[PDB]
DNA sequence: CGTCGCGACTCAGCGACTCTTAATCGAAGGTTAACACGATGTTTCCCGCCTGTCAAGGGGCTAAGGGC
DNA sequence: GCCCTTAGCCCCTTGACAGGCGGGAAACATCGTGTTAACCTTCGATTAAGAGTCGCTGAGTCGCGACG
């Protein structure tokens, strides 16, 4: 581990050619940066999720939504999304379980069996 | 032909403009100069170069909402603040400079 | 298919026969062009094609829409 | 939203306030985790989260935090975005100052209290000290010495300071104020001479009422803290192979916060004065790198040699805001593939690999597919065109139906360079492009990767179908001559089916249709020889003709019947042997008569009737095409013989070139004028019939690929070799292609042709720069109002040298608006009226009867207030029709220029016309006379006569003679700055006019005059301010503010008076207005601070402004939709009016 | 090192290249130096170049 | 009745930004005093709280079959 | 055909785990300091074989007049 410590970052300026033109920070990809194909999956995947959940039960779908967060970030636990409906207990993962087992179906679960690859 | 093709719609963009990468190594673009951007300016299009040089390309925030509304079916678009010119006014606060927008 | 030539004596500017035929076409994303037939044309050839019958319509909407509210 | 981006001088407490975290330690990441430092180049809490939404430390990286900031790390969770906008700072224990105001042309810094900049840069680096609240000791004495420090200090050890460095030239700053020393410089430039100290007094001024003005302080070019860039900008990326790549700016920062770090580590230890003093000079060196890099050392990376960019750098070269980041964007949704002619395939329709249209229409397939219900999802569908499908196939030929691309040929040199084209899925992987409109592109197919864009938005799409569409381009926007006319092919095929010969089968035979004349040639009755009669309808008259049994040809007919019914054309135009130019002129008088789609129908099927009629006639080259005259053996012989009887007596010179004039340039054209006329005449066979018309002759004459001098180069006596120095070969030369030349004479022939092809790869360079230059000193000219209430217009003649006209009168004035009604001679009536379009009718009217210079609007006349009028640019070249309010007028004149470069050529066609945009003075400066009548002597002993006052070296004119205004002393090459400050501005827009259009004469490439009309009108937005009151500024000036300023003087009283000034195109960016439009392609380390110290404020009112902001464009639909954002925002404002 | 065929090893191998570190670079070099000499004759081809 | 005592004067001189427009393929080489506590992180398990199984039991609701 | 009786499904209550983020406690690899005293007290590249112009400086030549 000692050698192979970046001994000498390279200038992002350097040449690539036999001239001084398009050096080497024109050249180097973006490990972060969010390609627009993916952010296409993840549209329709906000537009095929609200879609699955329209099916179910409203307050199921309600309490299903809180506990991963479609619109609020703020990714609940069971016990958190369960006080948000009813006595907090096995009951909302009984519900969450059944939920899943739901959506399982060619029928209900068709365009996303595709979708996780 | 085959060495010399190219299309590439997105591929890996850069990190100091965050524009994508150009010639053929990975999915590059053919950059769209200042000599080829005004063969637009002189002609009409405008909203080309309001979209070729503005969310095309360098709209980090713009070329992904223009991707999901080409892929959603309608052909519009938006964008206001390309990464070049952030990357300039980031560069040109960098000095003595006061380059600031306003209203 | 359909030439500017054609299309541009109506509108003398060939500017507003580009903002005004884009807003047409969008306009037939929601319903429109009851003027001409699509003839299996996409949405700005259309446009274009139908500019004829609506070089004055088509500024109002437009202008209406760039106000604000 | 955003608008009008302002810059000025940073503030200390600003730069504060932008940053997030003060960097103390020069420590990117860690060697073992690479994970930004605390306090470094690269931070997190200073400017935010590595990751998206993730924390440090593995604390809150689950997104549901937005706002919280970490405990240990103390970064702000927040995604990778701000990263990049993220600011920083570095309070640096000493004051540095700052490159690009302490050196550069313009000392910003050396212009305050008036100290050169010679003694400012030595105050600054610690060598001289300057002395401060003097009390012996005077002010600014620059004193070194420790005597006058200490020895001179023992009067009582009191009211005795002085600083030195960069505080020094601080607190210097600090001591001077804007409005009082304005005040001061103000009664020092009026009341008096001010022969010598003006020139710097001017320029005190302006700097003083800039700072002022825009409220920036005087002492603030020294920086006592530096903002840093985001981390983001200068990257840390891994590369592949452990290897990091960091950007050039991160080792100037990592020098700069060594510097600081070690200036801190010494002042808190009390180093020795020589070494605090001496390390604060090392920061301010590090600092001065770090910005420019430039006026410094040139310092080196530690690791590599090559000399490291920095903030000034970057924006310098290609590879910042000028090419790389903002202008010469690498847009996605492109594609760049090899070219191949597209016979088959429309004038409006370019061929797309099927193999690249999918990777072009990714996002399109998607839609079509989405709609369709072939693909269920997002996901699914790019599973499905990965893998290339059978099923997307049919989903891409109707997604790409009436979507334009944009074919971007790698060289552009004017607006048609950018095509759309209805995309056609054409098998293979090349670009199956139009052979008519190649020639427009100037891509030929001998391997040309033409770059397909395609336009996302809806009105991007249809833009490129009424605008950029292939049909829409037929005339080119240099002059009003159609670009889609066939190059070679067509040219050729038109030509062979044109060439009629009195012998041949079927004379005379009347046919009764077109089809007939078919008919007849497919039974071998009639030949394409063009000797048969037949029907055809001429349409000459009003409405309807009829079908008149016509005299022409069979040959003719077949293109006859291609040419739309329409009068004033018909067969008359086909009569003439179709070559290059008539051809040119036959697609230039259907568009100039008819419509552009019936134009573009004729266009795209004379193109297939022409390959149709070229491949069936057989125009291959052989060895008997290129016919050698058989009467050049005789006269080689007999001229070197003459070149031997004066050579025995000896003058060597004239006896050369007697030998090399008279001897081989002369008789060289009359051995290529005997082979013209022994190729020119048809070779009659014994059964009556001529054989054929040579190919090579047929390609001359036409004008497809032949020419005089390629004719004489190949069959002819291939002429003289020239010489480094230019000289013409003495030796002979007798030689042709044809024949075998041997080593010497091909020896010669490569190094005469070597000099062109470095100048079609040297001289093409200048082009470039000067179509650069040229687009961004007429970026500004765009055509906004209609109709300008101005009456007078630039008087345009038809240019004539010895005899005849050089170019016609009716197409100089074609396409422009007169500004007086043009009187016809001999007889008083209105041939044309006063302030209407001047059509190809009205021209040819003007031209019907011989006529002066006609007063024509021209752009230069334009009295509109921004931008261009539209009844002075007239006609637009791409079209028929008047220009319309939007176009890129500027542009569009820019690439027309532009588009003679590489083929132009010292004083030779674009060295001259890029003296002549910028209008240097020539080697031999001309001084115009100005003076009526007599003429006296000048001063006594002055070194020359600099002018003579009468009111009532080299000379040219006499003591005593009647010397009248115009004629100038000089032995050519006038200077365009005399011209403006002796003639009118009017006479200088002419005689650069002429000028440019002598130049593309000799070169041959016709260019229209408005087009330099309106770049001669772009470089006079200037006008030097000659008002004795009220404005203290006598350089030049933009026109905006004796606009603005002489209105507003007329309401406080002194009359104001501006005298026109021209400048060249290269420093029209340095006093516009606009800073973005002048920070471009000029000099980024002097506009800038051009426009830092003066708080210049860009408008966005220009293109070039918009283009690199992102916004929309003002010209062009751009234009359109700001003017219904101007009317949008009348109405609210009248709306809101209507409610109080 | 252009290798994509014998020839273009040989061209490539007897290439004498005006850049490079000592000696003029490809701005350095101008309209001068961009010709060819009298003395080229017979050391130096003066057709087969590089046309960029 | 000359010049020189004493002043400007413009002339030279010296420094200095760019190299069209898309493209033919990705990385890229050196520099070599020794040791010591201390405060500072780094890394492993270990229980605390809690989360998640399936099961057991049961009842309560729903429904299906048989009798009058 | 309707009411009574019994079976199956759904739901509720408990629970014996299983381990699993995570701080603590501890064993172990960092990171900034020192400290030693045997001899040298100016190291070194790098353009400079094309070209249009911005910003400053300092020499030789003249007028205006005074004192012999
Ligand atoms: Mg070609
Ligand atoms: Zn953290
Ligand atoms: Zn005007």
């Amino acid at each position: 581990k000692v050698l192979k410590i970046a001994k000498e970052p390279i200038s992002l300026e350097t040449p690539i050619g036999d001239e001084e033109d398009s050096h080497l920070g024109d050249f180097i990809e973006d490990k972060n940066a969010i390609l627009p194909i993916d952010a296409a999956i993840q549209s329709n995947l906000r537009e095929t999720t609200t879609r699955v959940l329209a099916s179910l039960t409203p307050r199921e779908e309600r309490v299903l939504r809180m506990r991963f967060g479609i619109g609020m970030n703020t990714d609940h636990t069971l016990e958190e999304v369960g006080q948000q409906f009813s006595v907090t207990r096995e009951r909302i993962r009984q519900i969450e379980a059944k939920a899943l087992r739901k959506l399982k179906h060619p029928s209900r679960s068709r365009k996303l069996r595709s979708f996780l690859d | 032909v085959d060495d010399k093709i190219h299309a590439r719609s997105i591929g890996p963009y850069s990190l100091v403009t965050q524009q994508p990468l150009g010639g053929k190594a990975q999915f590059g673009g053919q950059r769209f100069g200042e000599m080829e951007v005004w063969a637009l300016e002189a002609y009409g299009a405008a909203y080309t170069l309001q979209e070729m040089l503005t969310v095309k390309s360098d709209d980090v925030a713009g070329r992904t909402k223009v991707y999901e509304s080409i892929v959603r079916g309608d052909d519009t678009f938006e964008a206001g603040i390309p990464e070049s010119f952030n990357v300039l006014v980031k560069e040109m606060r960098s000095l003595g400079l006061n380059v600031e927008l306003e209203n | 298919r359909v030439t500017v030539e054609d299309c541009v004596e109506k509108v003398p500017n060939r500017f507003a026969l580009v903002l005004l035929s884009a807003h047409r076409a969008r306009g037939i994303s929601a319903g429109a062009a009851l003027m001409v037939d699509r003839d299996n044309d996409k949405n700005p050839v259309v446009a274009l094609r139908e500019i004829a019958d609506d070089v004055i319509d088509h500024e109002g909407l437009k202008e209406h829409l760039i106000s604000t509210l | 939203t955003f608008d009008q981006i302002r810059i000025s001088l940073a503030s200390p407490e600003k730069i504060r306030s932008w940053s997030f975290g003060e960097i103390k330690k020069p420590e990117t990441i860690n060697y073992r985790t690479f994970k930004p430092e605390r306090d470094g180049l690269f931070c997190a809490r200073i400017f935010g989260p590595t990751k998206d939404y993730e924390c440090l430390c593995g604390k809150y990286k689950r997104m549901k935090y937005k706002g919280i900031i970490c405990e240990k790390c103390g970064v702000e969770v927040t995604l990778a975005r701000v990263r990049r906008e993220r600011m920083g700072h570095i309070e640096l224990a000493s004051p540095v100052a700052h490159i690009w105001f302490l050196k550069s042309l313009p000392s910003r810094i050396a212009m305050m209290l008036d100290m050169p900049l010679k003694d400012i840069e030595r105050v600054l680096y610690f060598e001289y000290y300057i002395v401060t609240e003097p009390g012996p000791l005077k002010q600014h004495q620059l004193l070194s010495e420790d005597d006058y420090m200490r020895a001179q200090e023992e009067y009582g050890d009191d009211s005795f300071t002085a600083e030195i460095g960069a505080e020094a030239i601080q607190n210097l700053l600090k001591a001077i104020d804007l409005e009082k020393e304005a005040e001061r410089l103000r009664e020092e430039l009026s009341g008096t001479v001010s022969d010598m100290k003006q020139k710097k007094f001017s320029k005190r001024l302006k700097i003083l009422e800039a700072f002022q003005e825009s409220g920036n302080r005087p002492e603030w070019m020294v920086l006592t803290v530096v903002p840093v860039i985001p981390p983001e900008l200068r990257p840390l990326v891994p590369l592949d192979g452990g290897r990091f790549a960091t950007s050039d700016l991160n080792d100037l920062y990592r020098r700069v916060i060594n510097r600081n770090n070690r200036l801190k580590r010494l002042i808190e230890l009390r180093a020795p004065d020589i070494i605090i003093r001496n390390e604060k000079r090392m920061l301010q060196e590090s600092v001065d790198a770090l910005f420019d890099n430039g006026r410094r050392g040139r310092v080196i990376t530690g690791a590599n040699k090559r000399p490291l960019k920095s903030l000034a750098d970057m924006l310098k070269g290609k590879q910042g805001r000028f090419r790389q980041n903002l202008l010469g964007k690498r847009v996605d949704y492109s594609g760049r593939s090899v070219i191949v002619v597209g016979p088959e395939l429309k004038l409006h329709e370019c061929g797309l690999p099927k193999k690249m249209a999918l990777e072009l229409f990714k996002p399109f397939i998607y839609a079509r597919l989405d709609a369709k219900g072939l693909s269920g999802t997002v996901k699914q569908s790019k599973r499905m065109v990965e893998r290339e499908q059978p099923q997307v196939w049919d989903i891409l030929e109707e997604v790409i139906r009436e979507h334009p691309v944009l074919l971007n040929r790698a060289p552009t040199l004017h607006r048609l360079g950018i095509q759309a084209f209805e995309p056609k899925l054409i098998e293979g992987k090349a670009i199956q492009l139009h052979p008519l409109v190649c020639a427009a592109f100037n891509a030929d197919f001998d391997g040309d990767q033409m770059a397909v864009h395609v336009p996302l938005s809806l009105e991007a799409q249809l833009e490129a179908r009424v605008l950029m569409m292939s049909t829409n381009n037929i005339l080119s926007p240099a002059n009003g001559r159609p670009i889609i006319v066939p190059s070679q092919d067509i040219v050729l095929g038109l030509y062979y089916l044109s060439v009629a010969r009195d012998g041949e089968p079927g004379e005379g035979k009347i046919f009764a249709d077109l089809g007939e004349i078919e008919a007849a040639m497919d039974a071998g009755v009639v030949s394409l020889h063009a000797k048969i009669k037949a029907r055809h309808t001429e349409m000459t008259p009003e409405g309807v003709l009829l079908r008149k049994v016509i005299d022409t040809t069979p040959g003719r007919m077949k293109i006859a019947a291609l040419l739309p019914h329409h009068p004033q054309i018909g067969h008359r135009l086909i009569e003439k042997a179709l070559t290059k130019k008539e051809i040119g002129n036959l697609i230039d008088i259907v568009y100039r008569h008819c419509g552009q789609k019936a134009t573009v129908i004729f266009a795209d099927k004379v193109m297939g009737l022409g390959f149709k009629e070229a491949a069936k006639a057989g125009i291959s080259f052989g060895k008997d095409d290129i016919i050698i005259p058989v009467r050049k053996t005789a006269i080689v012989e007999e001229t070197r013989k003459l070149a031997e009887e004066y050579e025995q007596q000896y003058i060597t010179k004239g006896e050369k070139y007697n030998k090399v004039v008279d001897a081989w340039a002369k008789a060289t054209d009359r051995v290529a004028d005997e082979m013209m006329a022994e190729l020119q005449m048809k070779h009659k066979d014994e059964n009556g019939r001529e054989k054929e018309i040579n190919a090579i002759y047929m390609m001359a004459h036409s004008g497809a690929r032949g020419s005089q001098a390629q004719m004489k180069q190949l069959g002819g006596m291939r002429g003289l070799m020239a010489k480094p120095s230019g000289e013409i070969i003495e030796t002979p030369i007798v030689s042709n292609f044809k024949e075998g030349l041997t080593v010497q004479e091909y020896f010669n022939s490569t190094h005469g042709a070597r000099k062109g092809l470095a100048d079609t790869a040297l001289k093409t360079a200048n082009s470039g720069y000067l179509t650069r230059r040229l687009v961004d000193v007429a970026q500004d000219c765009i055509i906004v109002e209609e109709d300008c209430g101005t009456t007078k217009g630039i008087t345009l003649r038809a240019v004539v040298e010895g005899g005849d006209v050089l170019v016609s009168l009716g197409s100089r004035v074609l396409g422009r608006f007169t500004a007086e009604d043009v009187k016809d001679p001999g007889t008083g009536e209105l041939v044309v009226p006063a302030d209407t379009y001047i059509d190809e009718n009205i021209a040819d009217a003007i031209e019907a009867a011989v006529v002066q210079s006609v007063k024509v609007r021209s752009v230069l006349t334009c009295e509109a207030k921004i931008g261009v009028c539209g009844a002075c640019y007239g006609r637009d070249l791409a079209r028929g029709t008047p220009v319309n309010i939007g176009e890129a007028v500027g542009v569009i004149a820019a690439q027309s220029i532009g588009e003679p470069g590489t083929q132009l050529t010292i004083t030779g066609g674009l060295p001259r016309v890029a003296e002549l945009f910028e209008a240097r003075r020539p080697k031999d400066c001309a001084v115009i006379a100005e003076m009526d009548g007599r003429v006296e002597f000048g001063k006594d002993y002055k070194n020359k006569r600099r002018i003579k006052i009468t009111p009532d070296k080299h000379i040219a004119v006499h003591d005593g003679d009647y010397i009248t205004k115009g004629e100038y002393i000089i032995d050519g090459n006038p200077d365009p700055h005399d011209i403006l400050r002796i003639l009118g501005v009017e006479a200088l827009a002419n005689f650069l006019v002429d000028e440019i259009q002598e130049v593309y004469r000799l070169q041959g490439v016709p260019i229209n005059d408005k087009h330099i009309e309106t770049i001669v009108r772009q470089m006079l937005q200037k006008v030097e301010i000659l008002e004795p009151g009220d404005t203290g500024l006598i350089k030049g000036d933009h026109l905006d503010k004796p606009e603005f300023d002489k209105e507003q003087e007329k309401a406080i009283a002194r009359p104001a008076v501006t005298q026109p000034v021209l400048l060249g195109i290269t420093k029209a960016s340095l006093q516009t207005k606009s800073f973005i439009s002048a920070a471009s392609f000029q000099e980024t380390t002097r506009v800038l601070t051009e426009a830092s110290v003066h708080g210049k404020t860009d408008t966005l009112e220009g293109l070039k402004e918009n283009v690199i902001v992102g916004r929309l464009i003002p010209a062009g639909t751009g234009s359109y939709l700001r003017s219904l954002q101007r009317v949008a925002a009348k109405r609210d404002e009248q709306l809101a009016q209507q409610r109080e | 090192m252009d290798q994509t065929n014998p020839l273009s090893e040989i061209t490539h191998k007897r290439r004498l290249s005006a850049l490079g570190p000592g000696g003029l670079t490809r701005e350095r070099a101008g309209f001068e130096v961009r010709d060819v000499h009298p003395t080229h004759y017979g050391r130096i081809c003066p057709i087969e170049t590089p046309e960029g």
